[PDB]
């Protein structure tokens, strides 16, 4: 199967610059009538795929001559000469010259700003959801930029793991800021065992770790 | 004036199969290729298969192996998608594409059509305030948000003060856990100054299992 690879996986971009995305067959993608068969499409946020380039370098209808699609043999190419805030989604690659037809992974498109620190706020579980027996602990990363971070739960400065699950809002389209949420989820009986339960953020916009914390049972 | 239309969403135990409608229109309906595309959630794209209405024919992935059949309504301008022995991974968008020749593959999208499949069976959630607070400390700017916990199935919408606040609200992406059960929480940013002025409410709204609930998230 006519392997598809894209790089990168992700791709920050600052509106007005240019922008590139690279794709690569483990075939060759060319015909003997000329045409290359290799397709761009575009995954908006929220809506389904559109064709934008196909057969490497020819533009669909109604696409912004911003873009342009080029190739040499193996290697593929999709350009934004500019950078508008409405080309952001993730690109796919993909070839119909054999079948099965496949894709590549795809590079997800977001814009590029100036780092900000997150805001962190912890939250105890609520006294109803203790009388039900389970106590869920979370901490809020709010409007940030970037989108790594290291989120790390201790108790009792005790490091936890596997504890927790967290999840991530996709780019505002406001200010271009993301935000994380931890749960950790322990058993009613397991949350009256320990007294401080923190939560200490890493990110690009802190000098140092973060942290905020709570004394079970007291505020 | 071409257009894909697709049938609703499905929900289906582990095992099942089901079969996906995808209506066609503005265009010579036996001529052009119907693609299957399938999505798994934040997941690349996957080739499942294609059939030309004109003539019945049809060619799949090998890694369905045999789990896909494709079939077209030429009467009705409607391709159907039919999976069989469905496995959680199969939990996903699937897309129909048309074909246009001369090079136009998947030039034309339905809007697509969630399947997702697990055993669990449809629940509300139950809904806990994240609570406002701080007291000392620094920073000058609450943080408060609603628990929507153990429901089942997607999709599950949240609003503040009945859409009346909608400024700095954020609700995450649901995540499934080892309970059959989906989470998420919605949180949102407001003056710590204005805690005693204005009444937060989260509308919590589960349309699968026909439940609705507003919760206050009074500070303590």
């Amino acid at each position: 199967d006519i392997v598809m690879t894209q790089t990168p996986l992700s791709l920050p971009v600052t509106p007005g610059e240019p922008a590139s995305i690279s794709c690569r067959s483990s075939k060759s993608l060319l015909h003997s009538n000329g045409i290359t068969y290799l397709y761009w499409y575009l995954q908006k946020p929220g809506q389904s795929p559109q064709l934008l380039i196909y057969q490497m370098s020819n533009l669909v209808s109604g696409v912004p001559d911003r873009f342009s699609g080029s190739g040499s043999g193996t290697d593929f190419t999709l350009k934004i000469s500019r950078v508008e805030a409405e080309d952001v989604g993730v690109y796919y690659c993909a070839q119909n010259l054999e079948l099965p037809y496949t894709f590549g992974g795809g590079t997800k498109v977001e814009i590029k700003r100036t780092v900000a620190a997150p805001s962190v706020f912890i939250f105890p579980p609520s006294d109803e959801q203790l009388k039900s027996g389970t106590a869920s602990v979370v901490c809020l990363l709010n409007n940030f930029y970037p989108r790594e971070a290291k989120v790390q739960w201790k108790v009792d400065n005790a490091l936890q793991s596997g504890n927790s699950q967290e999840s991530v809002t996709e780019q505002d389209s406001k200010d271009s800021t993301y935000s994380l949420s931890s749960t950790l989820t322990l058993s009613k009986a397991d949350y009256e065992k320990h007294k401080v339960y923190a939560c200490e953020v890493t990110h690009q916009g802190l000098s140092s770790p973060v942290t905020k914390s709570f004394n079970r049972g007291e505020c | 004036q071409v257009q894909l239309v697709q049938s609703g969403a499905e929900v289906k135990k582990p095992g099942s199969s089901v079969k996906v409608s995808c209506k066609a229109s503005g265009y010579a309906f036996s001529y052009s290729w119907i693609n299957w595309v399938r999505q798994a959630p934040g997941q690349g794209l996957e080739w499942m298969g294609r059939i030309f209405p004109g003539d019945g024919d049809t060619d799949y992935n090998g890694k369905f192996k045999g789990r896909v059949t494709i079939t077209a309504d030429k009467s009705t301008s409607t391709a159907y998608m039919e999976l069989s022995s469905l496995r959680s991974e199969d939990t996903a968008v699937y897309y129909c594409a048309r074909n246009v020749f001369d090079g136009y593959w998947l030039v034309y999208w339905g809007q697509g059509t969630l399947v997702t499949v697990s055993s669990a069976s449809t629940k509300g959630p139950s809904v806990f305030p994240l609570a406002p607070s701080s007291k000392s400390t620094s920073g000058g700017t609450a943080a408060l948000g609603c628990l929507v916990k153990d429901y089942f199935p997607e999709p599950v919408t949240v609003s503040w003060n009945s859409g009346a606040l909608t400024s700095g609200v954020h609700t995450f992406p649901a995540v499934l856990q080892s309970s059959g059960l989906y989470s998420l929480s919605s949180v949102v940013t407001v003056p710590s100054s204005s805690l005693g002025t204005q009444t937060y409410i989260c509308n919590v709204n589960h349309k699968p299992s026909n439940t609705k609930v507003d919760k206050k998230v009074e500070p303590k």
